[PDB]
């Protein structure tokens, strides 16, 4: 188990860790969150108390370093920084849990949500989409755009999902045009699946990064990725059989954990109907329907 | 965006447009089989591309046998239409091609784009107006040629004859429209109109006939008393009570 120790907290904000979250008043004595699971990407995440705007936050995977927090009152945000030298790093951490001034990452032995949330997110694949090579973690925050929506401003802040565009001569053969926009399986399995994610893994990791930044940042983009790469699949005649059912279970746990009340923002009234009860593999998604008609029958 | 009444005058300026209308496209008789049970028959049917600056009418008829072993034909006949625009386009010198096609039916805007990705400067509108193309297969000309063809063809018409040497496309597209809404609300009427006076003809080369101006502004007047007199026979309307006021509305929103 790992720790990300904060030198301190001067503001008051909301932290955010994976799926779980608490308060810390200004200038309270917080030094940071330990026992954080080994084997997983995480996201430590933060909504200043005096103003909610902007929640920002840090993909981190504790195996590629010795990673902690420390606001910048130039800034204004709680910064991640990497700590070079391993034996300052285990002796501050070994004092502030010596004086108990972390919160537990609280994981229940029965419970299985984030990696069902991360299952093919990978530190590397993050870092791709995020450019910024001089640091192993990556910073997203809820203002950031997409490549794609900026051909629809500044490249370098840019979260550079794979672009999904279902009128586009990237989906649409010369001589297939029907046969391609009503059955997008050329688009899923030639085009992205084969030619630019080359394999479904990388393709779900995607998927699932772009739900998490939806969800922990209200990141608008994201979520329209998220919905792309839903409805491809979902509008496909032609799809392993084992996608589908991993697709599923992505979905089930994704629907599971979104916070009911941001249900009405987060999940896209068109695209849910249609996959679930119009397109190829309505009947092909059966956990995710099931919770879907339970949790959101308005929605439907 | 969409074309409606706010930008009439676009359809005359000097940016190459062209309206496509797919409504005859996919045609067919209803009837019954042998068993009781019911069957369509397809029969020819057309694209109607119009260039509504220049009278120019690129009809490609489509032949019964395009729809041989397919399924969904009404969901095919509007991508075999894009496809056949698609083709059209690329068929024409640069300096031609549209800047915009119009398309009478929102269904149509999917396959359009789509067949036309390589055409990104090519603008794909719909239209809030109510065109009355449908009646294309009520002027006897195309009727005629459309029935008589034998395989995949396109003709080349004007629609409207020789009228642009003596009036503007934004009155000819008027005359057009509403001598198309006449013979779609009561076709009988409309031909007996048109062709009820034996000393005008239709030359060879034309689909209307050859009335001089004050013959048309008679034909115009009794095309829109065709509009009126319909229009009171369906809602049960006494027409002799109507205003001028309510009559240029009825007859202008009909489109
Ligand atoms: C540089 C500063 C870091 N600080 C911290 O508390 C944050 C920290 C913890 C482990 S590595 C960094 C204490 C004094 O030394
Ligand atoms: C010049 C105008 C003509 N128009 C019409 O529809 C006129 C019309 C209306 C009812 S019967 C005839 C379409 C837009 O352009």
């Amino acid at each position: 188990m790992n720790t990300v120790p904060f030198t301190s907290a001067p503001i008051e904000v909301t932290i955010g860790i994976d799926q779980y979250s608490f308060n810390v008043k200004e200038n309270q004595p917080f030094h940071g969150i330990k026992d954080i699971p080994i084997g997983h990407v995480h996201v430590i995440h933060f909504q200043h108390a005096d103003n909610s705007s902007m929640r920002y936050g840090y993909w981190f995977d504790c195996r590629m370093g010795n990673f902690y927090i420390q606001y910048d009152p130039k800034d204004g945000l709680y910064k991640m920084m990497e700590e070079r030298d391993g034996a300052k790093f285990e002796n501050i951490v070994h004092n502030f849990k010596e004086r108990q001034m972390m919160v537990s990452y609280p994981k229940i032995d029965e419970d299985d949500t984030w990696y069902n949330l991360t299952e093919f997110v990978q530190m590397d694949k993050i870092r791709k989409i995020v450019r910024k090579d001089e640091n192993q973690f990556s910073y997203v925050d809820s203002s950031m755009t997409t490549v794609q929506e900026n051909e629809l401003s500044d490249p370098a802040h840019s979260l550079n999902y794979t672009v999904i565009n279902f009128k586009s001569r990237e989906a649409i053969r010369p001589g297939h045009e029907m046969e391609d926009f009503l059955d997008k399986s050329y688009y899923l399995n030639t085009v992205m699946l084969q030619g630019i994610f080359k394999n479904s893994s990388n393709y779900f990791g995607e998927l699932q990064f772009a739900f998490l930044n939806a969800m922990f940042f209200g990141n608008y983009g994201s979520s329209l990725q998220w919905h792309a790469m839903i409805e491809l699949i979902c509008s496909s005649a032609t799809v392993p059989k084992h996608m589908l059912d991993k697709l599923d279970e992505i979905l089930y746990y994704q629907i599971k954990t979104l916070p009911e009340q941001y249900s009405d923002i987060l999940l896209n009234e068109r695209v849910w109907n249609i996959c679930l009860y119009s397109s190829f593999q309505k009947n092909s998604l059966h956990n995710t329907e099931k919770i879907m008609e339970n949790k959101y029958p308005e929605l439907l | 965006g969409a074309m409606n009444s706010s930008n009439y005058a676009e359809l005359f300026n000097n940016d190459i447009k062209l309206f496509v209308d797919d409504t005859n496209v996919y045609r067919v008789t209803v009837h019954k089989t042998f068993e009781g049970n019911v069957a369509t028959k397809a029969i020819n049917g057309c694209i109607f591309t119009l260039n509504p600056k220049t009278g120019h009418l690129f009809l490609k008829i489509i032949h019964t046998s395009v729809w041989a072993g397919q399924k969904r034909l009404s969901q095919l006949a509007k991508w075999k239409t894009a496809e056949e625009v698609s083709a059209l386009v690329r068929s024409l010198p640069k300096e031609e091609q549209p800047k915009q096609i119009i398309v009478t039916r929102k269904a149509m805007l999917d396959p359009l784009e789509v067949h036309m990705l390589d055409f990104p400067n090519i603008a794909i509108r719909p239209t809030e107006l109510r065109l009355p193309f449908s009646a294309a297969m009520s002027i006897d000309k195309l009727s005629d040629v459309v029935m008589k063809a034998t395989e995949p063809q396109m003709v080349l018409f004007n629609i409207y004859d020789d009228w642009l040497d003596r009036i503007s496309s934004y009155t000819a597209f008027s005359r057009l429209t509403l001598l198309l809404r006449a013979l779609k609300t009561n076709e009988e009427s409309a031909k007996m109109i048109l062709l009820s006076d034996p000393t005008i003809t239709i030359k060879s080369y034309h689909l209307w006939p050859s009335f001089t101006d004050e013959q048309w502004i008679t034909i115009e007047s009794q095309m829109r008393d065709l509009i009126l007199t319909e229009y009171g026979r369906k809602y049960n309307v006494n027409i002799s009570a109507l205003t001028q006021t309510e009559i240029k509305d009825i007859i202008l929103g009909q489109n």
